[PDB]
């Protein structure tokens, strides 16, 4: 089939998704965050991207049901591809899964917080139809190293 | 009635039969029948101890024919096959009319290797039940095994005549098998006699339409043609076999021989060129030329054509596929492949050719690892890992390099990083377990292993791993406990010398450990012989089942397998390593809240075993007899002369005073490996030292052995020189066998108290002999051998 | 390089060792003997090969079959011998050591197994169980070999994972190994000429 | 893979 495919993440290959997140977005995720994904009320969607059967990227998104302004819907919590496999539509395929889940859940918003300094990534979401919402969010991102930084919020409307 | 309890045993109402038999014996407690069947019900309900006491009481009181049969079954169940035979026979001689007993006897007689009597039993059962083909097949098999081949063939042929036109669809598989089996016997008896061989071929042609084992028929057909010198005919059949399985190397080489081109590289090149067109995805056409091409440029072109497409597709075992060329053609093939694969890499881009890029780096990692350039091997695997850190295989190769460097803990850690990526895959789990055992981290190894075991009623998987007969784990764990044992014995001797005081707390702690590890090493090793005896016992059902099922050729292969069980690699490994413990226990005898730990290391059910730490094994007064009964005797009765470990032989007999068997082992070793071997030299020097009038051996032996050494080895050793305290045996050794013959030096070193030749110089000689070895080997010698 | 051949009882200790390394479903030696002594033409193994070149005893290692030959994969096959369907077979176990995966070994073993079941045993179909989350195994059976899903078996494995029960209908001519010599003019041996033409 | 447990 297509050389790039998506498939499910299970408890057994959760560590694969954790490794992908650690090499593509260092110092943001507590390993607990990954562990909470498969421990038996908030709903997550997870997915791995394979290139010729190699896991090279992944996605963690969250259904946010409700008080809340227009940042209800699907939150993208992780979306990352290994550097050497970029620019092959794999990130677009993962984002599209997220967007599609939004509509399956009859929601109309997909959003993501990014580091305010990460210009390149912001431009990539904007090329995919996202828009910045308001301005920089004061010290929103706590690092594993206790560091902090400002986030921006981006949003995209789904019919 | 006692007959009510027999039917009530035949029917599985074992309690039910028991109420009955207790009432009978309340009146008559010396009723032989009653006591005997008590045993067998009690046995069938796990109550093994009582069963044994009731059976043995009945044997004292001694019987009935029914009794004899009950006892026959009980004994079969407890694996007393020879006793079972005694009781089944007594059942007949005391008037049983049950003709099935002859079938049971044939099974038991076959199991113990008494085919002479088995054949008698097959004949009587066949006479009683001629209507069942199984009984014809089994008689023929007995005839064949007793060397009565024509009779075997006649028995099979007589059944065929009776069955002509009376074989149903469901009986056709058995028929096919029995047809091929007859061809086998005819074929062996034909030998190289051309007329006989011609008739065997005729038979094969005749039966082909009723034989469903087409590979087997084709293979027999080719070999017949070969022995008839009809090579062209053979060649057509081998081509027919290749087409059926073009991934079978053996067929290709046999085809070469049938075409008379074994010695003709020109024609071989053409043959495989042609075969490559029919079979483009298959290894043999691409690979076989790599074994004979000599022209640098042609070999080089062929190497390239074989390995580059595999790298391109990203196959992991690309290196491993060529590894046997690096092993047999090192100087020729490795420089050529180094250049080929380095040039291929330089053309690749990591973002456009990611798959070939990472797997080419992986190949080159394997390449430099094989050639012992470890830093370069790490560079190449690092490049792969950094690029694509999601491939478990890359963690395996990096760990493996670290293993060769002696970094066992680091190596285990990398593997553990790999394991975390894939909790589904048992293979990376097993290798991670193996690496932690190699680092002596038994607790982590067991925790990791236990993720895949059924631990249902246990804190971990040790019991499961014993149930599923996992020698891989058990041997590696045994070896890890032995290392820990030797480490703690060192830390124990260092603690004594550091008495110059709760240091006595630290030695009582260590003294427990030395014993705990020494015992668990020995207990884990003793798990292996138990598996292999069960494999032998496992044959029992097949003496009848194969006959019924119609697979006589496979049955005879089972017999041969059973006669080699105690020579298989993991058995021999456990035996060889366990001997270290028994031998030292012999040499040495010539100079609380465990309740918690007990559960974490138990191997077997509570009832079967109370010696959880193997204390009884290490406290033995008879370590040598224990090695013999638990491991060595079975190995020794089965092993072939051409695989026999004569050094084990020597070292075992040396410790039971049998110096003449030591000489025999030494002599046979030399016949095979010659008299330049350092191991030959060291065994000779140790044995010579044993013929010294001061030594604790029998003088009659020292005398006979002195003469055999004179008879055979007068011109190899200065035999006269054991009387000169100034003669430098160690110096003579290095002159003759060189100072790099590590294994020969290590043998002497093992006998350094018994055969003192300058233990300090010997040690230093071993130390300076280590430099050519890889680091891991250097270190394990420094730590565990010296 | 890897050699593919029919299994014998001399391979079952190493086959068990391979199973033990590669799968959570394990069996006692008696069960392998039952297979190899009941269906002696149906199981196949994959081994390394050390050929003599123009330019020892066996390693004490649980994968080794003979000097220079160790077992890297196997397919363990039986006929269905319960209680009254037409003849059908079962793939009891298939595995390949991880360092040897992704080069066609499983595929090669499987094709020899399907053809043998048809040829030797007139098997009409073959069945097997596979974990739902086993990507590699699903690709092999569904895509490469065109097995069908027959059902879902809930909580089939010991750790509780659901299986697919899968099935493939067997017909002799389409299973012939010569049909698979070209991955992608398909020349064949007619078994007639002289090859050195 | 056949599971002999069930
Ligand atoms: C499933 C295996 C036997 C496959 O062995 P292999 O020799 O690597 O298979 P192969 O090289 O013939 O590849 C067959 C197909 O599967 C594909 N494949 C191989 N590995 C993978 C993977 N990791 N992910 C996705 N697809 C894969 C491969 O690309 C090929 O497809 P195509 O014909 O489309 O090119 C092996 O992965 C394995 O031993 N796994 C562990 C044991 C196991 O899970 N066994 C099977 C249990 S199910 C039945 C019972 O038993
Ligand atoms: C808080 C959180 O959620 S996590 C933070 C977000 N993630 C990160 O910061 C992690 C680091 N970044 C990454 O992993 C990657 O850069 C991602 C995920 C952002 C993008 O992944 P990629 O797989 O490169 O996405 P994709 O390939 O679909 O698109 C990248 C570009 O290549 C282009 N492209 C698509 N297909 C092809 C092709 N065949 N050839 C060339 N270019 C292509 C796209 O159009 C896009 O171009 P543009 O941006 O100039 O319009
Ligand atoms: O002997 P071990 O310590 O258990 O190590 C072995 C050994 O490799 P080295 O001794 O060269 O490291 C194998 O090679 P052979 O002895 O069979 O030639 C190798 O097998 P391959 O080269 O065929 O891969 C195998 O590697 P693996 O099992 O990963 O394929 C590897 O075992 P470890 O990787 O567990 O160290």
């Amino acid at each position: 089939r297509d050389i790039c495919t998506l498939d499910n993440v299970y408890a057994n290959n959760l560590g694969m998704l954790t490794k992908l997140a650690h090499v593509t977005v260092p110092n943001l995720y507590q390993d607990a965050f990954f562990s909470a994904l498969f421990a038996e009320k908030d709903v997550h969607f997870t997915q791995m991207a394979y290139y010729s059967e190699i896991p090279v990227g992944g996605l963690v998104a969250k259904l946010v049901p409700k008080n809340e302004l227009s940042l209800k819907g699907i939150q993208i919590e992780f979306l990352g591809v290994l550097p050497n496999y970029r620019h092959k539509s794999i990130g677009s395929k993962l984002l599209k899964f997220a967007e599609d889940k939004c509509s399956e859940c009859h929601q109309h918003n997909v959003f993501v917080y990014l580091p305010a300094v990460d210009d390149l990534t912001k431009q990539w979401f904007i090329a995919h139809g996202f828009e910045q919402v308001g301005e920089t969010v004061n010290n929103f991102i706590k690092g594993v190293n206790g560091d902090e930084q400002d986030a921006i919020l981006l949003k995209k409307h789904i019919s | 009635q006692f007959l009510e309890a027999l039917k009530l045993y035949e029917g599985k109402q074992y309690k039910k039969s028991l109420k009955l038999l207790d009432a009978i014996l309340k009146k008559d407690g010396s009723h032989v029948d009653s006591l005997a069947l008590k045993g067998l019900d009690l046995y069938s309900v796990g109550e093994k101890d009582d069963a044994a006491s009731y059976v043995a009481n009945a044997i004292r009181k001694i019987a009935s024919p029914i009794c004899c049969h009950v006892l026959g079954i009980y004994m079969r169940n407890t694996k007393e096959y020879k006793e079972s035979i005694k009781w089944f026979t007594a059942a007949l001689n005391n008037g049983s009319t049950n003709k099935q007993i002859y079938r049971d006897l044939a099974t038991l007689q076959s199991q113990i290797g008494d085919f002479k009597n088995a054949l008698v039993s097959r004949k009587k059962y066949w006479e009683a039940f001629l209507g069942y083909r199984a009984n014809w097949t089994s008689l023929a098999v007995a005839q064949d095994v007793n060397g009565e081949r024509q009779q075997a063939i006649n028995t099979l042929s007589q059944f065929e005549k009776l069955a002509e036109g009376k074989i149903s669809d469901s009986e056709k598989y058995e028929h096919s098998e029995c047809l091929m089996y007859k061809n086998d016997i005819m074929y062996k008896a034909a030998s190289d006699n051309q007329d006989k061989l011609q008739n065997v071929l005729k038979h094969l042609n005749d039966i082909e339409p009723c034989v469903f084992d087409k590979f087997g028929l084709l293979e027999r057909k080719a070999t017949i043609y070969m022995k008839l010198g009809q090579l062209k005919d053979a060649s057509i059949v081998y081509r027919t076999l290749i087409k059926r399985n073009p991934d079978n190397f053996k067929y290709y080489k046999l085809l070469e021989v049938s075409l008379g081109i074994q010695g003709d590289n020109k024609l071989k090149k053409a043959l495989y060129g042609k075969l490559e067109q029919f079979y483009p995805r298959c290894e043999p056409p691409k690979f076989i030329p790599l074994t004979f091409l000599q022209d640098k440029e042609e070999l080089s072109k062929k190497l390239r054509e074989y390995v580059l497409p595999q790298l391109e597709r990203g196959v992991p075992a690309t290196f491993s596929n060529v590894k046997p060329l690096y092993q047999r053609r090192k100087s020729k093939v490795s420089p050529l492949l180094e250049k080929i694969v380095l040039d291929y890499l330089s053309g690749l881009d990591p973002t456009q050719d990611p798959i070939p890029f990472i797997w080419t780096n992986y190949y080159l990692s394997q390449h430099f690892l094989f050639l012992k350039d470890f830093p370069k091997a790490q560079e190449y695997i690092d490049a792969a890992l950094d690029h694509t850190p999601t491939l478990v295989e890359f963690y395996i190769l990096k760990a493996r390099i670290l293993k060769h460097l002696g970094l066992m803990d680091t190596a285990a850690g990398i593997l553990e990083e790999g394991r975390q990526l894939d909790l589904q895959d048992r293979f990376i789990n097993c290798k991670t377990v193996k690496y932690f055992l190699r680092a002596n981290n038994i607790d982590k190894a067991v925790e990791v292993a236990s993720l895949f075991t059924k631990n249902d009623d246990s804190v971990n998987g040790i019991k499961d791993l014993h149930l599923v007969e996992a020698s891989w784990f058990i041997v590696e764990q045994a070896e890890a406990y032995y290392r820990l044992y030797l480490d703690r014995k060192k830390k124990l001797d260092d603690l004594a010398s550091l008495k110059k005081e709760q240091i006595a707390n630290d030695i009582k702690e260590n003294q427990w450990l030395v014993r705990k590890y020494k015992g668990l090493a020995l207990k884990r090793f003793n798990a292996i012989p138990k598996f292999y005896k069960q494999f032998e016992d496992d044959q029992l059902d097949f003496h009848s089942y194969c006959m019924r099922k119609g697979t006589p050729r496979a049955y005879l292969e089972m017999l041969e397998w059973g006669k080699a069980l105690y020579t298989k690699p993991m058995y021999v490994r456990a035996m060889k390593e366990a001997s270290k413990l028994y031998f030292q226990m012999h040499d040495d005898r010539l100079k609380k809240r465990k309740e918690t730990e007990a559960k974490s290391v138990a191997a077997y059910p509570s009832d079967q075993d109370n010696d959880v730490f193997g204390e009884k094994l290490i406290e033995t007064s008879t370590p040598m007899e224990d090695f013999a009964t638990e491991f060595y005797n079975n190995y020794s009765m089965q092993v072939r002369e051409d695989e026999r470990d004569y050094i084990l032989d020597f070292e075992f007999n040396y410790r039971i005073g049998k110096l003449a068997l030591c000489f025999a082992s030494l002599n046979k070793f030399a016949k095979r490996f010659g008299t330049t071997s350092g191991l030959f030299g060291s065994m000779a020097i140790v044995l010579l030292h044993a013929t010294r009038n001061d030594t604790p051996f029998d003088p009659i032996l020292k005398k006979v052995v002195t003469k055999s050494l004179e008879k055979e080895y007068s011109e190899n050793f200065p035999l006269n020189e054991i009387s000169n305290n100034s003669f430098d045996w160690l110096n003579f050794y290095q002159e003759k066998f060189g100072k790099n013959d590590i294994n020969g030096l290590l043998f002497l070193y093992r006998y350094r108290d018994d055969v003192p030749i300058g233990s300090s110089n010997l040690k230093e000689m071993i130390i300076s002999s280590l430099s050519p070895l890889e680091p891991h080997s250097q270190n394990e010698i420094l730590q565990y051998y010296l | 390089p890897i050699n593919i051949r029919r299994a014998t009882i001399n391979d079952i200790i190493c086959m068990q060792n391979a199973n033990l390394h590669n799968l959570p479903e394990n069996y006692m030696m008696k069960y392998y003997m039952y297979h190899i002594l009941s269906w002696p033409e149906a199981s196949f193994v994959a081994t390394t090969t050390t050929l003599d070149c123009e330019d020892r005893t066996i390693k004490l290692d649980p994968t080794y079959l003979a000097p220079g030959e160790k077992l890297v994969g196997y397919v363990l096959v039986k006929m269905n011998d319960d209680p009254n369907e037409p003849p059908n077979g079962h793939i009891t176990s298939l595995s390949v050591m991880r360092t040897y995966r992704r080069m066609g070994i499983a595929e090669n073993l499987m094709r020899q197994a399907l053809f043998a079941l048809r040829e030797v045993h007139q098997a009409e179909y073959v069945s097997l169980h596979v974990r739902q989350s086993n990507r590699a195994a699903l690709h092999l059976y569904r895509d490469t070999l065109a097995f069908e899903v027959l059902s879902i078996e809930k909580s089939y494995y010991q750790d509780g994972e659901d299986a697919y029960a899968m099935k493939k209908v067997l017909k002799l001519e389409e299973l012939q190994i010569s049909n698979f010599t070209h991955r992608r003019e398909k020349l064949e041996d007619d078994l007639e000429s002289d090859l050195l033409e | 893979s056949y599971s002999m447990e069930h």
